[PDB]
């Protein structure tokens, strides 16, 4: 009730106005959980019911934080994130720890119920504009205004800090060599120990936090078919870009030594200082494709050359804190995913591929999204911020299956693209 | 008389100011007009005469319009709209009928000097100001100030929405499940109560908002039943549209056929089998609109086949959250397509058409997916879920599709229906190099300042040939050589190109297309019956091709 404290002034970053992001037709169904959602978040206190004298919107969305559960708000801060957290992250910018990525295991908790408590300028509360929308537009929607800190926004988590970092100190004197990086109201915390005890020390926290701030994240685990790794854990040291093989069969067939040039064609601008001339000479001829041509002592050279030349990368790891990570997909066969995150074109920090056996989460676009997630993820964990990207997908298939398979509480700024990808290919 | 509804604050755009625009004397006449006008406009308190301590104004202007007996005032605060912040867009969407319920009764509810009792912000009152002049420029200055929302004013469309919907929420309250729902100046009480008992609940209505200020000066629910609003006309039962009186003539311009084809389209909305493929093509050329644009056999014929279904008055239905929807397909034309989705197994409910435009030699079974999600994001819009889909294509030629495809899809539950044409991919390229078969090189250049292109191939076997062409860019050539070799090859055959963009077409698996060329790359395609196509870095020095693009360009480089 009257339990609130003074609040961190916020402003707009100068050029910009409040954002008016037009909301996506929601169905029936989700409108149901989001109505309802809202409700209690009114009478909670959390929200309230705005007029029309707020020309805002932020988009929300209805999702299921875990598999057969109930459903989850979620708003769309990417916007007012952009003008407003991209002012704030020079002054409470939290610093990211690349310890993170060295260590063994890594547990993401979700810490969103803590922003619930501390309240916002009530005069920044106007920008928070968030708009419920209603079937055939009978009605206008039921818009709504934020109180406390919204769970999406990025200049949320920030002003929480102050708390954050006194509820770890504790924790954090008796578990030294455990890092604990926040992202976006997700606990990002690292250790060493064996997996048995890392389940420890985290539950450990997991009873911490809950004991000095009632801190109360939501437990997860999956003893069913589809076992999920205890506490929805990650790898980082399992992490490196190696899958790029040139078949062992490139001096059988013309057509194949063909498609060799192909490869190294393209490579050309990835790996500079690669040559294919010698090979080339071998399929020079108007032959055949199925006639098969034996390797030669130049082409031969070059092909091994190339062919470990390929394993050890050069140049390229220029990370740019100015440019932003750009994160492009490749639908690649039957279950297989590849991405690749660069900078600068051909100049990629980082390449992985994606891979969700295609059968029960058959969904082209569940394993898209999934990917979508996996993807962001650990750029989080190794660069600290999201990448943009570039999705295989129609744009209007897209925004309306996306809510559907997501269980993440951020959303990465992603463009359509529609034209056939050359690098469509083996990798 | 006057709302005692809570206001709504408003203010100007920061850095902005109270419009500083003086009014230009019109004729003594309406001068007096205005006075007569404004009299009683102020007697009912809807102003207040204030002249000094506000410098702001605006033009006041008055004159007659749309064969009426008494005076207008016209006092349109554009200037004042420029300063004023921005509000909630009143309505950001389209209500479409389709999503609604049939009620056994429906009524409308004029709410004509609406804004008028709606009281404006206390502060901004100022910023509404109009000045009053006299005669001979002899005039002390008769000032004016708004206390509802000004005639014109940007915030009172949208104020009085807002302002409504609380007017109205005790009332359902007290009294629930009648649908009601307001467009701007019209009100319309809906439900499924006897003709009498319906106008019992009405009468309630009206009272309360008798109660709140707003005066309906409709003595009763009194109101054309056929509802005409945006277009549609509207029943308890049925809804459709009807003033599509589509006129003909010679020396039609751009203009005419432009109006005439926009006219076609909304009727589509109903009406199955509106086709707009060969008029909306006419309009291509986009410039003068006063010039007679002429029309060819077939753009004739179009109109001609339209408008006797026009001439059909096809009834719409409503819907019923009982039964699940169905959204059926028909692939139509060449690049046209229509749908119809419907609850009831012969009572149309909503009809739409998809014009294929996106993108020229564009996969069939593209399209159709493409329509699929068309239609999947206007209902989710209209209904609130999506439809079942009736679809003219064979299940296991999509499972193809999908599985070797860049982009990503998703087909919600769709059943076979057998339809006049059904959706199949004609032809299909392998996947590895035919063992045997004979193997052409390719090779087409132009250049470029003479439009002089070359085309030919060259066979495992020392198989030449060449063709000059004329008025043909470097790619179009290289096309033409594909089709040399689809010309002169067999049932089974290998052909290797250079050209990126010759493979970006062919491994589309395109169908249709406004090229004859590409279309006859397709009939051979569509013969065969097996065809590799291979791609080449050209210049690069690749079996035959390289000596290929040789015997090409003999004679003229590019
Ligand atoms: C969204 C809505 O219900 C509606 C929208 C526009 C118009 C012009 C009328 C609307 N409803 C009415 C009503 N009075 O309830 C209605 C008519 Br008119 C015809 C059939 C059903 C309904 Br619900």
């Amino acid at each position: 009730p009257i339990s609130p404290i003074e609040t961190v002034p916020v402003k707009l970053k100068p050029g910009m106005d409040g954002p008016k992001v037009k909301q996506w037709p929601l169905t029936e169904e989700k409108i149901k959980a989001l109505v309802e959602i809202c409700t209690e978040m009114e009478k909670e206190g959390k929200i309230s019911k705005i007029g029309p004298e707020n020309p805002y919107n932020t988009p929300v969305f209805a999702i299921k934080k875990k598999d057969s559960t109930k459903w989850r708000k979620l708003v769309d801060f990417r916007e007012l994130n952009k003008r407003t957290q991209d002012f704030w992250e020079v002054q409470l910018g939290i610093p990211h720890p690349a310890g993170l990525k060295k260590k063994k295991s890594v547990t993401v908790l979700d810490v969103g119920d803590a922003y619930f408590s501390v309240p916002l300028d009530e005069d920044f509360r106007k920008y928070t504009a968030f708009t419920i929308p209603s079937i055939n537009n009978e009605t206008p929607g039921i818009r709504y205004q934020y109180n406390v800190l919204p769970q999406g926004w990025k200049g949320s988590p920030a002003i929480f800090q102050s708390s954050m970092t006194k509820i770890l100190e504790p924790f954090r004197k008796q578990n030294p060599d455990i890092v604990i990086y926040q992202y976006m109201d997700d606990l990002y915390v690292g250790s060493d120990l064996e997996i048995g005890q890392h389940r420890t020390k985290i539950e450990e926290l997991r009873q911490h936090l809950l004991r000095w701030g009632l801190t109360t994240p939501d437990k997860k685990h999956q003893k069913e078919p589809p076992f999920l790794w205890m506490g929805y854990e990650l790898h980082p040291d399992k992490w490196t870009v190696q899958p790029i093989v040139l078949p062992e069969k490139d001096s059988w067939t013309v057509n194949d030594i063909q498609k060799l040039v192909g490869k190294l064609n393209w490579a050309s601008q990835i790996y500079p200082g690669i040559k294919v001339r010698q090979l080339s000479k071998l399929l020079r001829g108007t032959k055949a494709l199925t006639e098969v041509i034996p390797l030669t002592e130049e082409a031969e050279l070059e092909l091994a050359e190339n062919r470990e030349i390929l394993k050890e990368p050069v140049h390229g790891v220029y990370y740019d804190p100015s440019k932003d990570l750009i994160a492009e997909i490749q639908k690649q066969g039957q279950g297989q995913w590849t991405y690749q995150i660069y900078q600068e074109p051909f100049k990629n920090l980082k390449t992985g591929k994606y891979a969700r056996t295609r059968g029960a989460h058959t969904n082209d676009v569940k394993q898209l999204t999934e990917a979508v997630q996996k993807i962001t993820t650990e750029s989080i964990v190794i660069w600290g911020k999201t990448p943009k990207f570039k999705l295989p997908i129609q744009k209007e298939t897209w925004e309306t299956w996306w809510t559907e398979y997501w269980q993440a509480t951020w959303i990465p700024e992603w463009e359509f693209v529609n034209t056939p990808p050359l690098v469509k290919l083996w990798y | 008389p006057i709302s005692p509804i809570e206001t709504v604050p408003v203010k100007l755009k920061p850095g902005m100011d109270g419009p500083k625009v003086k009014q230009w004397p019109l004729t003594e006449e309406k001068i007096k007009a205005l006075v007569e006008i404004c009299t009683e406009m102020e007697k009912e308190g809807k102003i207040s005469k204030i002249g000094p301590e506000n410098p702001y104004n605006t033009p006041v202007f008055a004159i007659k319009k749309k064969d009426s007996t008494k005076w207008r005032k016209l006092v349109d605060f554009r200037e004042l709209n420029k300063r004023t912040q921005d509000f909630w867009e009143v309505q950001l969407g389209i209500p479409h009928p389709a999503g609604l319920k049939k009620k056994k009764s429906v009524t409308v509810l004029d709410v004509g000097d609406a804004y008028f009792s709606v009281p404006l912000d206390e502060d901004f009152r100022k910023y509404t100001a109009f000045t009053i002049p006299s005669i001979n420029n002899e005039t002390p200055g008769i000032r004016y100030q708004y206390n509802v929302l000004p005639q014109g004013w940007k915030g009172s469309p949208a104020i009085f929405q807002s302002s409504m919907t609380k007017i109205l929420e005790p009332f359902k309250k007290q009294n629930p499940d009648i649908v009601i729902y307001q467009y701007m100046d019209d009100l319309y009480v809906g439900s499924d109560l006897e003709i009498g008992q319906h106008r019992t609940k009405i009468e309630e209505l009206r009272q309360h908002l008798l109660r709140w200020g707003l005066t309906t000066p409709d003595k009763k629910h009194q109101k054309e039943p056929p509802f005409l609003w945006m277009g549609y006309e509207l029943h308890p039962d049925k809804w459709t549209v009807q003033p599509i009186v589509l006129p003909e003539k010679d020396s039609w311009t751009v203009n005419d056929i432009q109006k005439l084809v926009g006219k076609l389209n909304w009727a589509s909305q109903i009406y199955p089998g509106i086709k707009v493929r060969q008029l909306s093509k006419l309009l291509r050329g986009t410039k003068a609109l006063t010039e007679v644009i002429p029309l060819t056999e077939e753009a004739e014929l179009e109109l001609a086949e339209n408008r006797e279904i026009l001439k059909e008055p096809v009834h719409g239905v409503y819907y019923d959250p009982s039964k699940d929807l169905i959204a059926e397909i028909q692939k139509q034309g060449q690049g046209q397509w229509t749908y119809q989705i419907y609850q009831e197994p012969f009572k149309n409910l909503k009809t739409g058409k998809y014009a294929r435009m996106r993108g020229a030699h564009t996969n069939d079974v593209k399209q159709l997916t493409e329509a699929v999600q068309k239609i999947t994001t206007e209902s989710i819009v209209i209904w609130g879920k999506t439809p079942k889909f009736k679809l003219p294509i064979q299940k296991e030629t999509w499972e193809t599709w999908w599985t070797e495809y860049w982009q990503a899809t998703w087909i919600p539950e769709w059943e076979f229906v057998n339809t006049p044409p059904l959706v199949k991919l004609w032809y299909q390229l392998e996947k590895e190099p035919i063992v045997g078969a004979e193997t052409f090189y390719v090779d087409g250049a132009a250049n470029r300042e003479t439009k002089l292109g070359k085309a030919g191939y060259v066979t495992n076997k020392g198989r030449q040939k060449v063709v000059p062409l004329t008025n043909t860019t470097n790619q179009k050539t290289e096309l033409q050589a594909i089709y040399l070799a689809l010309q002169d090859s067999g049932l089974e055959v290998n052909i290797v190109t250079d050209s990126q963009y010759a493979l970006g077409i062919i491994q589309a698996q395109p169908d249709k297309s406004e090229s004859e060329l590409v279309n006859q790359i397709i009939e051979q395609l569509i013969k065969k019956e097996k065809v590799y196509l291979a791609w080449v870095p050209a210049h690069k020095g690749i079996g035959g091709n390289e000596q290929v693009d040789k015997l090409v360009s003999a004679g003229i480089r590019k």
